[PDB]
DNA sequence: TCTCCAGGCACGTGTCAGATATATACATCCTGTGCATGT
DNA sequence: ACATGCACAGGATGTATATATCTGACACGTGCCTGGAGAC
């Protein structure tokens, strides 16, 4: 419950036949951009997609990014949506191309059904049996359990391996313990003390839980959500089994590095294993990239090679730049930042400037969202500070003038309020025009220039 | 758990004054999947408690009643409300809780009989828990309505 | 879609976890271990194994 | 399942004929260029030769004129066999080790050793299994097994038994014993026992029994390159590094040392060199200190065949600041041999366009392909082969069947082609942040 | 053949899987039959 | 004027929660004695 920047946008709102109805659901007018982005909604939910290129132009205080929330809450939630911005990928640790794959990655899901074996049981009899242990420095070594466990409806008593063991043995397992040995990793996790050793007189905090019912061989299907980054993160790191390697690989300090070609070949080829078996199934998304013109020549090069993958998903690029330069070479200058190659790609959306009735439109909704209710007057004066000023200037003389209308005892907001609030807080313009005419010289009541 | 059912969330308030109080309950379910669930709860926050459902062979319930009666380390009896006939005694209990009410007033009746009876030494007090805004309110009202059939017919 | 909508009702007020339930769920996991094929031949005397290997391969 | 549509996904092979080197104009999806294509037609000859050393060959043209579709139609007409590998050149400038290190690793990941040796596997299905653990262990045990053919006994050792009880195998499971490591790898369930699986899903796959003999010889065959036993030397068990980018410098002594046990490999005639191609894809984005190495890493015996594409013309070079043609020096430009492509003539356009359209399976009316072939004309071919799958999803909108000149013309009017969308910025200066001013209205 | 004892037989017993009605409420499906409209 | 089709009447069927009973087949315990087993 926090008004943001934008909680009023709830969607595109399109009609049936695909045409943008004006001041519906949110926006303000803005057809030929609303039309456009429904067209790219329903590229994205047709899975005939392998990259795309979609920029979003408009100079900046239009609602670009408004367009990308629209998007994201029309294609919901079991679609991937990753939103980054152009200053997000120069790291220190990685390349910054391995930032782009990792977010082409993230923004690509799967959904499998997966069959966990659980065994569920209170420990009846922990007793380990060593093996032969000549002389080879270490010692003895436990090589054999008969760890006994006892469900509600048919015991079992179970030997197991060292691995698992060692797995008992980091969870601190004494006998009464009720756990659940996981034999697909071959983690093992304990629950607590079973209620027949309850003693209320006890001083461990253990949370006491009763015996587990049903069988003490359960096996359970689940649904689970992995994007194959998720996947890189896991064949790259490991995390999972008994031996050393994923051991000793989880008490050190965990640092992003550089998921090769293979490994990202490799996982592509489970991952169609997974599917050919009627598992899994394959979502892909959109990888909204906010700022593109912070990009550098050096990312825009490799997304030549990162779209012309047979997997890969839809981009949608925002630039709010006329003819600039380009931040990786300074002696080619384009249009929005982007380079005049990888420009080609791109099925460029335009955006235009707004109206002084449709910021008329945008005030009323934004105070009536976030909750301050004001007179015809008032509201036609807000209008013409968005008309003078800035859009995103006016929407924010909204939220002091409800301040100082409850110092005053009101509810609504009236004509004086505004009066007030455009005289303590102030743009941009006219402090720059206060800033050029008294900071005439530099000194003791100057500025430093 | 405790904060995912609104009645559980306030049964908990009211178990932990009762417990601390001496007081000992019958605490009255209209199904027996809940009494399930609840049996957990109860191991959680660590009560002592009986039970007695139509699962429950004759022998067994003669032997749990029993229990509760002979030994007074046990705070809760998880009671399923139309189980049981009249003529179990346990007026040891002070508490009535229900968790659930019937739709006919007299099972409810019948079921505060077993602490209010012949032999009982101390005041018995009865909670209802009701959900308001729901079902339970609409379930309250109909069983109010005919227990005033009752009293309009029978006296 | 469900039928006696009272006693659906009354479910609900007495605890969302009549209808369905948690439970010490995990994450999600890529290797390739080993299905057990069924309950009723390893009656009582069994052992585990570390059948746990990544189906990720590379062959040398 | 993982084979979207992309923007190379019609492409199947260099589509030259390989008797004569004809490019015949038409054939497996590369259509209309010809000279290029004949010069790429004999580069790709004499890569699977293998006489001769890394070469370097320059695909030097005008933007969307057809230069990574000839790169992959010769990573199509190779195979599995002889390695291809991607290379944009921005993944060079790392963090996690030098430059030219870097660069030299790409040079030694497409040297393929290709060698064959023989194993010994077991099929069939498992009658039964009975392990005599009686307190006992895992000693002794009897194992009976079946083809559509054969059928068997035989008695395991105490480190199968640890095997057996390791994979877990019932009665009935498609085993594949192999017999000189003990790796059990169960191939699927057995149909004629399905009554005997409980603890399966409810729907599960069920194969047939394997036919033949139980006991057969299979001739493997690997291929791996320089690059894999470089960092497979180089840690204690370190060949996960090639799956997580985490060697670093690796020292020259163990890439001499390879380069000498691999020439003693070949001698002996226990393995056999394949020398791969190495695609720079953008090679412009490269400075100074890649090409002093580039010139040299094209000299040893063992070196790839380098095929590289560039955009710019009279450019300036990185690191440096003096300009060049093709963003490259010339004292590397001595060792490249350039091919040069060409635009497309309309008729062509209208084929690649044809061809487009078939691969997404989308129907099109004569004279929208017509139209389409107007807009391609003045807008490229990237902007055409995306009006196409915007064109099926509005037909798509209003519920039709073929697309018209009633959606390319919507397509058309929402989507700038980016000529109309310079003319955009060109007329909508003052609200554009150009380098200083913000307008606001 | 002389010898032994335990496996099996007769006999109780006890219990629980599937079955017999149902208090507690209500929505729903059913179709006899009446009325209206059309030929 | 007659026949056919379409919606009221209010009943039987139906859904869901445990209760209250029950029955017969299976398993288990007991007692005992004769015949399967020993081995010369
Ligand atoms: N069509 C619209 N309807 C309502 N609000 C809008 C619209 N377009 C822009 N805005 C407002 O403009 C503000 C900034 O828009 P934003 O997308 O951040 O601008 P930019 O395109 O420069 O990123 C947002 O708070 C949003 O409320
Ligand atoms: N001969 C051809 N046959 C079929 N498609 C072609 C041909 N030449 C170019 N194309 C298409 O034109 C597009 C541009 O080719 P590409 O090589 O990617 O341009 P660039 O050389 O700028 O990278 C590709 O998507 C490809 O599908």
């Amino acid at each position: 419950h926090r008004t943001a920047a934008h909680t009023h946008i709830k969607g595109l709102g399109l009609n049936s036949s695909g045409i943008a109805e004006k001041q519906a659901a949110g926006f303000v007018g803005q057809c030929a951009a609303r039309e456009a982005c429904g067209v790219v909604v329903d590229l994205i939910k047709a899975h005939k997609m392998a990259g795309r290129g979609v920029l979003l132009a408009g100079g900046p205080g239009t609602g670009k990014t408004a367009l990308a929330l629209a998007i994201s809450q029309e294609l919901g939630t079991k679609i991937p949506f990753c939103p980054i911005t152009g200053s997000e990928i120069y790291s220190t640790e990685v390349k910054k191309t391995e930032v782009l794959m990792e977010n082409f990655r993230r923004a690509i899901g799967l959904r499998v059904r997966e069959t966990k074996d659980v065994y569920e049981g209170e420990v009846t009899e922990m007793t380990p049996e060593e093996a032969e242990n000549p002389l080879g420095g270490y010692g003895k070594t436990i090589s054999t359990l008969l760890i006994g466990l006892k469900s509600a409806r048919g015991q079992k008593k179970l030997r197991l391996d060292p691995s698992i063991y060692e797995a008992i043995q980091k969870e601190r397992v004494q006998v009464g313990d009720v756990i659940y040995i996981e034999t697909n990793t071959g983690a093992c996790k304990r629950v607590g003390r079973s209620d027949a050793y309850a003693t209320e007189f006890d001083l461990e905090a253990e949370e006491y839980v009763p015996i587990p019912k049903g069988e003490v061989h359960k096996k359970k299907e689940i649904v689970q959500d992995v994007t194959l980054h998720d996947l890189d993160v896991a064949n790259a790191r490991p995390q999972g089994g008994q031996d050393i390697i994923s051991m000793m690989g989880q008490l050190m300090k965990p640092k992003m590095t550089e998921i090769t070609d293979k490994l990202r070949m490799e996982i592509n080829k489970v991952v169609q294993k997974y599917i050919n078996q009627g598992v899994a199934e394959l979502i892909p998304g959109v990888l909204f990239i906010d700022e593109a013109h912070m990009l550098d020549i050096e990312c825009f090069t490799y997304l030549n090679k990162a779209l012309e993958s047979p997997i890969a998903p839809i981009v949608v690029l925002a630039s709010n730049r006329g003819i600039a330069t380009i931040r990786g070479a300074d002696d080619l200058k384009a249009a929005h930042g982007i380079p005049p190659d990888f420009l080609q790609r791109l099925l460029i959306i335009p955006t235009h400037p707004y109206e002084p009735d449709e910021i008329r439109r945008i005030v009323r909704i934004r105070a009536q969202t976030e909750g301050v209710q004001l007179t015809d007057a008032a509201v036609d004066r807000v209008a013409e500070h968005g008309v003078r000023i800035s859009l995103r200037y006016c929407l924010q003389l909204l939220a002091p003038a409800s301040i100082l209308a409850r110092v005053n005892g009101r509810t609504q907001v009236d004509v004086q309020d505004i009066a007030e609030a455009e005289e303590l807080f102030l743009d941009a313009r006219r402090s720059a025009n206060i800033l050029t005419s008294t900071g005439e010289s530099g000194g003791l009541h100057g500025f430093i220039s | 758990f405790v904060t995912d059912s609104g009645k559980l969330a306030k049964l908990d308030e009211l178990l932990r004054e009762l417990k601390e109080g001496g007081h000992r309950v019958l605490l009255y379910f209209q199904m027996t999947r809940m009494i399930d669930l609840m049996e957990e709860y109860l191991t959680y926050r660590n009560y002592k408690y009986c039970r007695l459902d139509g699962s429950t062979k004759l022998e067994d319930r003669r032997d749990t009643v029993a229990d509760f009666q002979t030994r007074p380390e046990i705070f809760i009896f998880l009671l399923s409300t139309r189980a049981g006939g009249l003529g179990i005694n346990l007026t040891t209990a002070d508490t009535v809780i229900f968790y659930d009410s019937d739709w006919n007033p007299t099972i409810d009746s019948q079921a505060m009989d077993r602490a209010h009876r012949l032999g009982q030494t101390k005041q018995v007090t009865v909670y209802r828990l009701i959900t308001r805004g729901t079902i339970e309110e609409r379930i309250r009202k109909r069983a109010l309505q005919k227990e005033e059939v009752q009293r309009v017919v029978i006296t | 879609t469900l039928m006696n909508l009272v006693m659906q009702f009354r479910k609900v007020c007495n605890h969302p976890d009549l209808f369905e339930r948690a439970d010490t769920s995990s994450p999600f996991f890529c290797g390739h271990f080993a299905e057990t094929g069924s309950f009723l031949r390893e009656g009582t005397n069994v052992a585990l194994g570390y059948s746990t290997r990544s189906l990720v391969e590379y062959r040398l | 399942g993982l084979n979207l549509i992309a923007a190379h996904s019609h492409i199947r092979g260099l589509g030259v004929d390989a008797d004569t080197l004809e490019p015949r104009p038409s054939s497996q999806g590369l259509v209309g260029q010809e000279k290029a294509r004949k010069a790429a037609a004999v580069v790709l000859e004499m890569i699977k030769q293998g006489k001769i050393a890394g070469r370097a060959v320059l695909i030097a043209g005008p933007p969307s004129t057809g230069k990574t579709a000839i790169a992959m139609g010769m990573a199509q007409s190779l195979g599995q066999d002889v390695p291809f590998t991607t290379l944009a050149a921005s993944e060079i400038f790392s963090l996690e080790m030098s430059k030219t290190e870097a660069l030299t690793q790409a040079f030694r990941k497409s040297i393929g050793v290709r060698i064959k040796e023989e194993s010994e596997i077991m099929e069939g299905e498992v009658v039964e299994i009975q392990i005599d653990r009686s307190t006992g262990g895992a000693k002794q045990g009897k194992l009976t097994i079946k083809t559509t053919d054969m059928e068997a006994i035989y008695d395991m050792g105490s480190k199968m038994i640890d095997a057996m009880t390791k994979e877990r195998v019932m009665a009935g499971d498609i085993i594949s014993i192999d017999k000189s490591s003990g790796k059990i790898t169960k191939l699927g369930r057995s149909y004629a026992r399905s009554r005997d699986y409980d603890a399966m899903g409810v729907d599960t796959k069920f194969l047939q029994c394997p036919e033949g003999e139980l006991q057969k010889r299979k001739e493997v065959v690997h291929t791996v390159s320089l690059h894999e036993i470089d960092v497979i030397n180089s840690r204690t068990q370190g060949f996960l590094a090639l799956f997580s980018g985490d060697t670093g410098e690796i020292r020259s002594e163990i890439r001499d040392q390879i380069n000498t046990k691999v020439a003693e490999w070949k001698e002996e005639g226990k393995a056999e060199i394949v020398p791969g191609v190495l695609f720079i894809d953008e090679v412009h984005m490269l400075d100074i200190e890649c090409f002093s190495y580039i010139n040299r890493a094209l000299e040893s015996d063992l070196a790839p065949i380098v095929i590289m594409a560039s955009n710019r013309g009279v450019s300036r070079i990185r690191g440096t600041d003096y300009k060049s043609p093709h963003g490259l020096p010339l004292d590397f430009l001595d060792r490249v041999v350039i091919i040069n492509t060409h635009p497309y003539t309309p008729d062509e356009l209208r084929q690649i366009l044809s061809i487009r359209a078939q691969e997404e399976e989308v129907d099109l009316t004569p004279d929208a392909l017509a139209l389409l072939t107007k807009i391609g004309q003045e807008a490229g071919l990237r902007y055409a082969s995306n009006l196409i799958t915007t064109s099926q999803l509005i037909a798509a909108k209003r519920r039709a069947k073929q697309v018209g000149v009633e959606d390319v013309q919507r397509s058309f009017k929402l989507f700038y082609d980016p000529a109309r969308s310079v003319r955009f910025v060109q007329e909508s200066e003052k609200r554009l942040i150009g380098n200083d001013g913000v307008v606001d209205f």
